[PDB]
């Protein structure tokens, strides 16, 4: 019964592999694998994780220009 | 611009503003907006002298997009270059200008259509005996063009194939050329009667882009832009038809040599005896005074290795003065070497015939100068509300991969990314079950896939015919038929060889696993075979046409990057997440864990008469 500080992300199997390749490179961001849509990350990362898949994810959508 | 207060909202507006001008008070019937700097053009499709103003728009200015509404048109140098040739003058623009223009013609505006509006009409391109001769009907011009570094009444002959050169030259240079044939009081060239017989019918459409090609009376040189199904073929046989001369048609394909012909022979008059067709099968050349060709740009386009068969047929074509050339799917003509043919092919007049008028590389614009201007362009929506064209109901379908599959995606590398997202499970569930509903329904299927891989192993499970590039003509002619007069077989799955100038009318529905990376015109044109519905007519026929595409992958960004000329046409593509009754489907592919894995492993495992005797 220990307290580890993480946010709760909860995420469909395409975003987990991001997550988990994202903790591939970068070790510190998953703390821990909770279940196939959950996961449990260090509160610090959380800010530097969402704005780090937010640009991976925006490669992929087209932009007029 | 002269003592205007900018407002607090201006700052949003970088240098975009453009209220410095004042309104009259007869905007309410003025349907023209018009942008002082940028050239833009905001149209009002639901007022007064709208149709006024549509077909005298278009001349001058060309559409960017044309959606439901608001019209919007853009005036560039070269779709003024179009205008200036019909018979167009400043003085005529500018008053039209004003009496449509909600907003005054800026300086700007005025000084942009008065440089360009000027050259227009001062040098001719002449053929004689096929010798190129640059003719001027005034002695001035010798002084601007024999002194010109690049070439090199009066009247002085210049290469042939320094005529893509001096074309360049001449838009480079303050004049351009013009290309007008006066086949009335030409009577060297031997004449070919023929006239549409009373079956023909000519469709409105039709007869306004046969006008502007004939407005002066004189054949001109240029583009015509129909969408998919609209009746080129025809429009290049009334040309034909009307000319009454040697004409010759260029197809890149083998089976639509055959349809053009077909088309030929059926709409006009014109006997077997005069007509040749120029392919790898048969290249025997008509003996007649004159006749058609129609053949292909491989054909022709070919310089290195030519036989003694075709060396004959290439002889005659080049000996010959010809007055006229079909270009169909010209949207392929300004490429490397298919360009060759329009230089080395003597013709005093040359007709392109494409649905897309785009193409990936910037060569689009070479167009002008290798063929002509643009003459007329008709607009999707009207001929599709007029009950010429089908309409089509795009939806992009969203197939999320599976976790296993997209474990692999995020580590393979791209050259292999491809094969990996095209065979996802998911696509197969949304493929087969909206074949299955579109087949209960009655509708003629098409399955277009450009990686041969995945379209073999499609076909191979599913148990159903399979068209790709090794097939044989006449194995996929045998496909085709059964395809379309046989009740058994109601679906196909075609590849990139069914991509363009292919006629299918009972086709209805159509899907697309995969295709093209970023080709747009691909997305367009496989669009048209759809187009083609026999039954376009009947009350609530809506033609299916759909894109599935794997979500979380690069192909949303060419599938957003691929559509986005259907939407400046306008059509819409609506996005659905999930397909209603898909789980209570009996069977589907690779549901359990099991076929699943096997998948996986499969397809990331992808990459002397005495001597005789004795024997
Ligand atoms: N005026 C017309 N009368 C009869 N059929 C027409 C007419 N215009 C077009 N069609 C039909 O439209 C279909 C497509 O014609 P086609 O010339 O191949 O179109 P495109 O080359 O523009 O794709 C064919 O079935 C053709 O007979
Ligand atoms: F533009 Be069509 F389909 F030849
Ligand atoms: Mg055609």
């Amino acid at each position: 019964a220990r307290a580890r500080k993480g946010a709760l992300v909860q995420c469909d199997p395409s975003i987990k592999a991001l997550i988990l390749q994202i903790d591939a490179k970068m070790s510190d961001i998953v703390l821990e694998e909770l279940d196939d849509t959950h996961l449990l990350v260090n509160p610090s990362k959380v800010e530097f994780v969402k704005h780090e898949l937010n640009r991976l994810l925006s490669k992929n959508i087209y932009n007029p220009m | 611009p002269a003592d205007f207060v900018p407002d607090s909202v201006s700052g949003m507006f970088r240098s975009h503003d453009f209220s410095y001008l004042r309104l009259r008070p007869d905007h309410a019937s003025r349907p023209l907006w018009i942008s002082p700097s940028d050239g833009r053009i905001i149209l009002e499709s639901f007022s007064p002298l709208a149709e006024q103003a549509q077909d005298f728009l278009v001349t001058i200015a060309e559409p960017i997009s044309r959606p439901s509404h608001i019209h919007e048109y853009k005036i560039t140098a070269y779709s003024l270059y179009a205008a200036v040739s019909v018979g167009l003058e400043t003085d005529d623009i500018i008053s039209v200008l004003d009496r449509l223009s909600k907003v005054p013609v800026a300086e700007s505006i005025i000084n942009f259509i008065k440089g360009a509006t000027i050259s227009y009409g001062k040098v001719k391109l002449v053929i004689k005996h096929n010798r190129y001769f640059v003719e001027t009907t005034q002695a001035d011009i010798l002084q601007m063009l024999l002194n010109d570094s690049v070439i090199g009444v009066h009247s002085f002959e210049i290469a042939n194939e320094s005529v893509e050169v001096v074309k360049k030259r001449c838009q480079e240079i303050d004049y351009p050329v013009l290309e007008e044939y006066d086949f009335r009081n030409d009577h060297r060239n031997p004449d070919l009667d023929i006239d549409l017989k009373p079956s023909t019918q000519i469709r409105p459409y039709q007869e306004k882009s046969l006008s502007k090609m004939f407005g002066n009376g004189r054949a001109r040189s240029g583009i015509i832009v129909l969408p998919c199904g609209a009746g080129k073929t025809l429009v290049g046989i009334t040309a034909a038809c009307t000319i009454k001369k040697s004409v010759i048609v260029l197809c890149t394909s083998s089976v639509s040599v055959m349809q053009w012909r077909q088309q030929f022979l059926q709409w006009c008059t014109l006997q077997p005896e005069n007509c040749a067709v120029f392919t790898s099968d048969n290249k025997e050349m008509f003996q007649t005074e004159s006749g058609l060709v129609v053949s292909t740009y491989s054909m022709v386009a070919n310089t290195r290795n030519r036989s003694h068969d075709s060396q004959k047929v290439m002889d005659f074509l080049t000996g010959r003065e010809w007055g006229f050339i079909i270009l169909d799917e010209v949207h392929v003509v300004p490429a490397a070497m298919f360009r060759r043919v329009v230089s080395t092919i003597a013709a005093h007049a040359k007709l392109g015939l494409t649905a897309t008028l785009v193409r990936e590389d910037d060569k689009i614009g070479d167009l002008n100068f290798l063929i002509g201007p643009k003459l007329y362009e008709a607009n999707w929506m009207e001929l599709s509300q007029k009950g010429h064209i089908a309409n089509v109901q795009c939806a992009e379908v969203w197939c999320p991969m599976t976790a296993e599959f997209y474990q692999e995606y995020l580590r393979e590398t791209a050259r292999k990314r491809m094969l990996l997202y095209i065979m996802n499970p998911t696509k197969f569930q949304a493929c087969q079950f909206l074949i299955q509903y579109h087949e209960r329904r009655g509708d003629k299927i098409i399955v277009f896939s450009d990686n041969v891989y995945a379209l073999q192993e499609y076909a191979l499970k599913m148990g159903k015919p399979f068209i790709y590039g090794s097939t044989p003509q006449q194995e996929r002619m045998n496909i085709l038929q059964n395809f379309q007069y046989n009740d058994q077989i109601n679906t196909i799955f075609l590849s990139k060889v069914g991509d363009t100038s292919i006629d299918l009318p009972e086709a209805t529905c159509l899907i697309q696993i995969s295709s093209h990376y970023g080709s747009r015109r691909q997305e367009a044109q496989r669009l048209g075979r759809i187009l083609r519905a026999k039954r376009r007519n009947d009350e609530g026929f809506n033609a299916f046409f759909y894109s599935l595409v794997s979500k979380d992958t690069q192909e949303m960004y060419y599938s957003t990057k691929r559509q986005a000329f259907l939407v400046d046409q306008g059509y819409a593509f609506k996005v659905i997440t999930h397909l209603h009754g898909m789980e209570n489907i009996p069977n589907l592919a690779y549901a359990s864990p099991r076929e699943r894995r096997e998948l996986l492993q499969e397809v990331l495992l992808k990459n002397h008469p005495l001597i005789r005797k004795m024997y």
